[PDB]
């Protein structure tokens, strides 16, 4: 039943303006992310995240999710996954030098 | 985009 079409972190194909408008919300907590379809990439996805600093405000970091033509995914040349979900779990409990461990998803 | 380092 768990289909990537209705994932808790899968909105689908959205514009870039609305994307930054969803993570750049004073109500969104620092750590909110969202996986959508590759708008500028090809046959790939894009995991975005939200961050907050005590100097300027909250910014939005975009982490394009790569995809191995063999059948895998990875946003860095060191860890690989067999499903966009696995990549969201590892980065959800281990920033691994990311902007912030995933804590919430986009509503 | 950013890079994991």
């Amino acid at each position: 039943m768990d289909s990537i079409q209705a994932e808790e972190w899968y909105f689908g194909k959205i514009t870039r303006r609305e994307s930054e408008r969803l993570l750049l919300n004073a109500e969104n907590p620092r750590g909110t992310f969202l996986v959508r379809e590759s708008e500028t990439t090809k046959g790939a996805y894009c995991l975005s995240v939200s961050d907050f600093d005590n100097a300027k405000g909250l910014n939005v970091k975009h982490y394009k999710i790569r995809k191995l033509d063999s059948g895998g995914f990875y946003i860095t040349s060191r860890t690989q996954f067999n499903s966009l979900q696995q990549l969201v779990a590892y980065y959800s409990k281990h920033a691994d030098g990311l902007c912030h461990r995933l804590t919430t998803v986009c509503p | 985009y950013e890079e994991i380092e």
